[PDB]
């Protein structure tokens, strides 16, 4: 993140093993 | 009769596209080479005519057709596909309305602004030409050629890309006679060729930033697989020499996936954990690397493999052989201090080289890298800092056992710079040595030591009045790599007169090494040492005063990692007393 | 050769690397070697030839350079000449093949493949680092090399037993011009104490047109005239 399209397929790849829907981990990774 | 010549180029473009989809190794180029001789004998058949217009246009599609399944199976274009060009446009010249290719294609592109009803084919003849031009590095006039194609007014685009672009096929291919390719499926290939060509280009010369520009347009469009996962790893490159590693990783981790040919990446994986510094992962990758060597279609078309360049060693897609590489593990491997690790690496690179009568060529590590010699010497070396001293002679008895004929006979021992010694047989018994000070036996270590400083001394390396054979340009020639060899047998032995107890004779060889060579500072120590404990005051403060007015280049490895591991820690410490 | 009028014509079946282009081709043990023709590089390719009784195949290309010295009736020549210890080649004695071919191919114990070019240029490369891949391109500069200029063409490579007193640890080694300028080497080992090579450019007559090796270091030649013969004995 602090470095497009990859970058959403990332977030894709940590909500697939973690869980959570992705939108949860994109805010709260862009909020800190 | 050319309802007759149109039957047979239809049939022979229909029997070429049968052994592209179907058949195996053999068949398929048998029907092809068929079909190439059909195309030779037909495109003959035509040339014996004075050309009519509606001639023309069949003959210009068999050129094209002849032209492509020519460059398909040859896997490379030449010259005698210019001169055919150069034939079907002299004959388009001739019907109608001579001095070379530029100017030729010039008054043919005004005579096709008359329209006859050919361009169709004249594009796909441009697209072959310029594909010619491309794999033959001539892209000055490629941009001349379609420039006078398109508006001359676009003459300050220099640049292909956008001129390939605007570039247009100019029909959808109305029923003529067949063709193998279509000009479109050429300007796909041709963007995404020249892309990468240009890209690789911008990496090697240190613009990583335009290259991904490049590289990206050759990702959107035409792009099979396996330059997707090379494009990918020129990506990671471009990060990893920006500074950026995490977007470089995830281009690695997709050209891995898209990949059936992983080695490159992982190199780059190696120089980028090398980069950061970790050391761990950087052998890891590259342990599985080898492991990965270890594993292993020509379509009668024009492909981008075709018209990219078989790539150089400044790149990132130069990927060695499973030998090359393990060589580089075990170098990785010595240079940190995994002395054990590394020496059985070493070994399984020999076990490879040596025993290799029966199976496939595991060849030896190429000569911009290391002479096999020079290998041999890297796998004691190892063995030394292991403490396998009885495999470290094993290896010295190897070596001079096979190479017994090269050496110098040794008889201006017996008659007492002229007879020639190259460095690695003086080393050889540098090392032989070491082996016996380790196993602890003074006499048959200062032995070797001695007999190292004879082939030193008593002969010259630098002997090519007769370039005799193939041998060692750079590792084993250096004048740096000689005095470093001298200083350190010097050093070996003075320290064994320390342990013996004749630490005058111990004086003598390290002042010797001093000066030999009096950018090593291992030397100024052991004799400051030896000064420090009889004599210090004057002589001591006289070389204090040298060294603080003195204040690497290429010596090989072997070599380095032997100075490394005998010098002390407890060095500088010594020197600032 | 079993192969169950007695003209046979061959099937395309047989046919192996249709590359068409291929002039020249020798056979080390299990291995192949070919010499193609392009433009101005001729290259040589170098192939797998699979040891089991098996579909007689090519197996992958391992290597290719091209022969960058050489930009062109007379076809180029290849010579298989193994080092000793380790075939329808020339094993040589171990003074000589460390000489020649230098250290590299002494210690790998690495055959090596001789190439005589309608130049004159009679060069050998080294199979052993010979292998290659699209990742990998062999370097020629560095790869190949060059022994000696006969001015003229080359017919006919060979290897002698000298000093007689199947598998011959033989001594010398022999070139043959078309015109005659015979070369032949040896190990001297002489006067620097120090092993030096030892050349000759002989004369024979005439145009040779052909050359053969008997023993005890006898060659059995052609000119137009007769069949004749030199002793390096
Ligand atoms: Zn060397």
């Amino acid at each position: 993140l602090l470095e497009s399209s990859f970058i959403g397929s990332a977030l894709q790849d940590q909500a697939s093993r973690l869980g959570v829907p992705v939108g949860i981990l994109s805010a709260g990774m862009v909020a800190s | 009769c050319l309802d007759l010549w149109r039957e047979k180029n239809d049939r022979l473009v229909r029997q070429a596209k049968v052994a592209q989809n179907s058949g195996l190794t053999l068949r398929r180029q048998q029907l092809a080479q068929d079909a190439l001789e059909g195309l030779r004998g037909l495109l003959h058949s035509l040339q014996g005519l004075p050309a009519a217009v509606p001639v023309l246009p069949l003959e210009l599609t068999v050129t094209c057709n002849f032209i492509i399944l020519r460059a398909s199976l040859a896997q490379g274009f030449t010259e005698d596909q210019a001169q055919d060009i150069q034939r079907s446009l002299e004959r388009v010249l001739e019907t109608q309305e001579e001095q070379g290719l530029r100017e030729l294609w010039d008054s043919v592109l005004r005579a096709s602004c008359l329209l006859p009803e050919l361009l169709s084919a004249l594009h796909r003849l441009v697209g072959l030409q310029a594909a010619l031009w491309l794999s033959a590095d001539r892209l000055g006039d490629l941009a001349l050629l379609l420039e006078t194609l398109n508006g001359s007014q676009s003459g300050a685009s220099k640049d292909l890309l956008l001129l390939l672009k605007t570039w247009s096929p100019p029909a959808e291919e109305l029923d003529a006679p067949l063709t193998l390719q279509d000009a479109q499926g050429l300007k796909d290939v041709l963007l995404t060729a020249f892309a990468y060509r240009q890209g690789l280009q911008e990496l090697i010369t240190g613009n990583p930033d335009k290259a991904l520009s490049s590289l990206h347009e050759a990702a959107s469009g035409l792009c099979p697989r396996p330059v997707l996962v090379q494009v990918y790893t020129a990506l990671g490159s471009c990060h990893r020499k920006m500074g950026n590693p995490q977007r470089a990783l995830l281009y690695l981790v997709a050209a891995l996936k898209e990949g059936s040919a992983w080695g490159p990446p992982l190199l780059e994986a190696s120089r980028l954990y090398q980069q950061l510094g970790d050391t761990t992962a950087e052998l890891e990758s590259l342990e599985l690397l080898v492991e990965a060597l270890n594993v292993p279609a020509p379509q009668f078309l024009i492909e981008v493999e075709l018209l990219l360049p078989p790539p150089d060693l400044a790149s990132p897609l130069h990927c060695g052989t499973q030998s090359q590489t393990k060589h580089i593990l075990a170098s990785r491997c010595l240079q940190t201090g995994r002395a054990g690790d590394a020496a059985e690496h070493y070994l399984d690179l020999l076990a490879l080289l040596l025993d290799s009568s029966e199976p496939r060529f595991s060849p030896p590590p190429s000569p911009p890298g290391p002479c096999m010699p020079e290998v041999f010497l890297e796998a004691a070396v190892a063995l030394i800092q292991a403490g396998r001293a009885q495999d470290a002679l094993t290896l010295c008895e190897e070596l001079l056992s096979r190479t017994s004929s090269l050496l110098p006979k040794m008889s201006r021992l017996w008659e007492d710079e002229l007879p020639y010694c190259p460095l690695w047989v003086s080393a050889t018994h540098l090392l032989q040595g070491q082996a016996w000070v380790q196993l602890g036996a003074q006499k048959v270590a200062i032995s070797e030591f001695s007999r190292c400083l004879e082939l030193l001394f008593r002969a010259t390396p630098e002997e090519k009045e007769q370039g005799a054979a193939f041998n060692c340009e750079q590792g084993c020639k250096s004048d740096a790599a000689l005095q470093q060899l001298r200083a350190a047998a010097l050093i070996s032995r003075g320290l064994e007169w320390v342990a013996s107890g004749q630490d005058t004779k111990a004086l003598q060889d390290f002042l010797l090494s001093v000066q030999m060579c009096p950018g090593n500072r291992d030397t100024y120590f052991h004799l400051l040492q030896t000064l420090k404990r009889l004599d210090r005051r004057d002589e001591a403060t006289a070389l204090w005063w040298r060294l603080e007015a003195q204040t690497l280049w290429s010596l090989p490895l072997y070599l380095e990692s032997y100075l490394s591991w005998i010098r002390p820690s407890d060095r500088d410490a010594f020197l600032e007393e | 050769l079993d192969h169950p009028s007695p003209v046979i014509p061959v099937d395309p079946d047989a046919c192996i690397l249709p590359d068409a282009a291929l002039c020249a081709f020798t056979l080390l043990d299990s291995v192949l070697v070919t010499l193609v023709q392009g433009p101005a590089r001729w290259k040589m390719q170098l192939f797998e030839q699979p040891c089991p009784g098996e579909d007689p195949r090519p197996g992958g290309q391992i290597g290719e350079v091209e022969l960058s010295s050489y930009t062109p009736h007379f076809l180029p020549v290849l010579c298989s000449v193994s080092p000793s210890g380790s075939s329808g080649g020339f094993t040589l004695e171990d003074a000589l093949f460390g000489l020649l071919f230098g250290a590299d191919a002494t210690l790998l114990q690495s055959p090596v493949v001789l190439c005589g070019l309608p130049d004159g240029q009679l060069c050998c490369v080294i199979l052993k680092a010979l292998v290659t891949s699209r990742s990998a391109p062999g370097d020629p500069n560095a790869l190949v090399k060059i022994l000696h200029h006969l001015e003229e063409p080359v017919i006919f490579i060979g290897a002698l037993k000298t000093e007689p007193q199947e598998d011959v640890h033989c001594d010398c080694l022999v070139a043959f011009g078309h015109h005659g300028r015979m070369l032949a080497i040896k190990a001297s080992w002489d006067e620097s104490g120090k092993l030096v090579p030892e050349l000759r450019e002989y004369c024979l007559p005439g145009p040779v047109l052909c050359a053969a090796c008997g023993g005890g270091g006898r060659v059995y030649h052609s000119t137009p005239s007769d069949l004749c013969v030199v002793d390096l004995s």
